[PDB]
């Protein structure tokens, strides 16, 4: 029986650590049965609004429900987060940037 | 006039309503030249105005003889149009709904001249005829019976390949059986349908997502199907007597709901489903116990009445719902004695698993009744099992011989006056490895536990 | 997608949520009329078998 497991035990450690990660992650947003929505608040950037209605064009493909856009962009007071990209090439200089 | 419109949910064929609404057929010609009577487009170009800039119903009286007269094979579908528009709205007319449910004759062979020819017409003359049903006064069980006995309805309902017109054919029907005047009365031919939906019930759950086969049918486009056949379900279920036979009848379609309410998400089909199973096992029917034994056998749902006790819902109905097949489906049987029916299962020759085999926390004086005849049953049963050889013969027996232990410390004496520990290291090398494996278990924990 | 297309998911979905809940309520209404038809059958049984 060592040799079956062995071939299966690993991949689904870093799996159902996948799963509970994702739970995690999604449960630090705000529900009550008051509604069928669930009330929930981002920070996302925004050179990317049409990468994520067409990646979210899977959301209307195949477990469609016609609810297509759940970004609307308002304001606050206080400061954004910054944030940058990084490239292979760069992986030691684009750290000791913000280190 | 005022009343409760009907296929609203439907969209594909608001637009084939519409082909004709924004068009305008000849009817001058239909009569001006030896094929229709001179007055019936005269006071039809009339009747047509009126749509607008007017809101008086008796001018509607002679329609009944331009389609007796109808001749041409589409020209009915003006009126068809008239008939399914005129209750649009409450604001047309102002003697329309009234005279209906007054006079029968020609409402009775309404269905008699339709109901021929064309898939579309027969759809919206059935949609109208239907809908003209829907208001009270209007019973008349002869209609709805012709409608049953006809092969014309089934001729199209078999289209596997076009899901729209199956959807919409199917989709009245809930409408038409609101009442359980006609729920008895489909029974009777009920038959020529339902192996289809069980068929598209069993293709929902084969639903493959590895490959493109929910082509425009999602975002509520297709969905509605299976929402509507369950309400059928649950509306014709309202009747217990009615209820039993088909239970009675089909065993692996009535099995599937386990993995319908795995597959999908959507909350359309959840509590449907659960109420008619809650429905199916009370006692308020004279029969809850031919298959809810079979159902714990082959069905071991134990595991997702927790998982989906557990997990998340917004409704207030199907909490409770679940608590209650939850508390019934293992009440029934896990909480039964054993010794009793252990020796009915075996006498009978006929060796099985089920929650008294496996159970263990209801086997804590079990033992010493067991021993009234000396094991002398039990010790048969060893000695057939030495002239057995279905492994699952073979295994059950080595079950409880090794709960002997684990529950009976003392009958150690009485296992090794049997001898079959030689039969036991000769069962270590059975071809099936359910047997060895369970006699390995048997032989090790006798072995440790003997000491112990 | 379009801005001004987002007052149509909230409206077709409010839509299709009180469809559900009608479609709900009138089934429970039939059930209604299941009990009335239950418990006047049991009663007017029970009662009129002693006057018998």
């Amino acid at each position: 029986e060592l040799y079956a497991i062995a071939k299966e035990l690993d991949s689904w450690f870093q799996d159902v650590t996948r799963e509970k990660a994702i739970f995690e992650i999604l449960n630090k947003s705000n529900y009550d049965t008051n509604r069928k929505i669930l009330i929930a608040e981002g920070w996302i950037p925004r050179d990317e609004l049409a990468t994520l209605q067409a990646r979210l064009g899977e959301m209307i493909a195949r477990l469609g429900i016609d609810v297509p856009s759940i970004i609307q962009v308002l304001d606050t007071n206080h400061t954004p987060p910054t944030f940058h990209r990084t490239n292979k090439f760069t992986a030691g200089f684009q750290s000791i940037c913000d280190c | 006039m005022g009343a409760t419109k009907i296929l609203m949910d439907s969209t594909h064929f608001n637009e084939i309503r519409s082909i004709i609404r924004s068009r305008s057929v000849a009817w001058d010609a239909l009569a001006r030249s030896e094929e229709l009577s001179e007055i019936d487009a005269s006071t039809a170009k009339a009747l047509e105005s009126i749509l607008v800039k007017k809101n008086n119903g008796k001018t509607l009286i002679p329609l009944i003889h331009l389609l007796s007269t109808s001749d041409n094979e589409d020209c009915k579908k003006s009126v068809q149009n008239l008939i399914a528009e005129l209750l649009s709205s409450d604001k047309y007319g102002d003697d329309t709904v009234k005279f209906f449910q007054e006079d029968p004759k020609q409402l009775e062979q309404l269905f008699d001249v339709s109901l021929k020819g064309d898939f579309q017409t027969v759809l919206i003359s059935g949609f109208n005829v239907v809908s003209l049903l829907v208001q009270n006064g209007l019973h008349n069980v002869k209609l709805v019976e012709k409608l049953l006995k006809n092969n014309n309805l089934i001729n199209i309902l078999q289209n596997i390949e076009q899901m729209d017109t199956c959807y919409v054919c199917i989709r009245l029907l809930q409408e038409l059986a609101v009442i359980p005047e006609y729920r008895d009365v489909i029974w009777l031919h009920e038959k020529k349908f339902m192996p289809t939906l069980f068929k598209i019930l069993q293709r929902a759950t084969d639903s493959q997502l590895a490959t493109r086969i929910v082509a425009t049918n999602s975002n509520h486009l297709g969905i509605q199907l299976q929402y509507h056949s369950l309400l059928l379900i649950w509306l014709l279920t309202f009747n217990p007597v009615f209820a039993n036979e088909l239970v009675q009848k089909y065993l692996s379609d009535f099995l599937d709901l386990l993995k319908l309410v795995k597959i999908t998400i959507k909350e359309k089909v959840s509590r449907l489903c659960i109420s008619i199973i809650l429905q199916c096992c009370s006692t308020r029917v004279k029969q809850h116990k031919k298959v809810i034994k079979q159902l714990l056998l082959l069905g071991n749902a134990l595991p997702t009445v927790q998982s989906l006790s557990e997990r998340k819902y917004s409704d207030e109905e199907l909490r409770q719902d679940i608590s209650n097949l939850k508390e019934i489906l293992e009440n029934e049987y896990q909480e039964l004695t054993s010794f009793d029916e252990y020796s009915s299962e075996l006498k009978s020759g006929r060796l099985e698993w089920s929650p008294v085999h496996k159970s263990e926390k209801f086997w804590r004086e079990n033992a010493v009744r067991l021993n009234e005849k000396n094991y002398e049953l039990l010790k048969i049963l060893t000695k057939l099992l030495e002239v057995s050889d279905d492994p699952q013969v073979l295994a059950v027996a080595a079950h409880d011989v090794g709960e002997y232990v684990r529950h009976y410390p003392r009958g150690k004496r009485v296992i090794e006056q049997l001898g079959g520990k030689q039969l036991v290291m000769n069962h270590m090398h059975h071809e099936d490895q359910q047997v060895r494996y369970n006699a390995l278990l048997a032989v090790q924990k006798l072995m440790v536990h003997n000491w112990e | 997608l379009t801005p001004n297309q987002v007052n149509d998911e909230l409206n077709k979905m409010q839509a299709f949520i009180r469809k559900e809940a009608e479609e709900k309520a009138k089934e429970i209404q039939l059930k209604a009329d299941q009990e009335y038809e239950i418990e006047k059958t049991n009663i007017v049984r029970n009662e009129t078998n002693n006057i018998d």
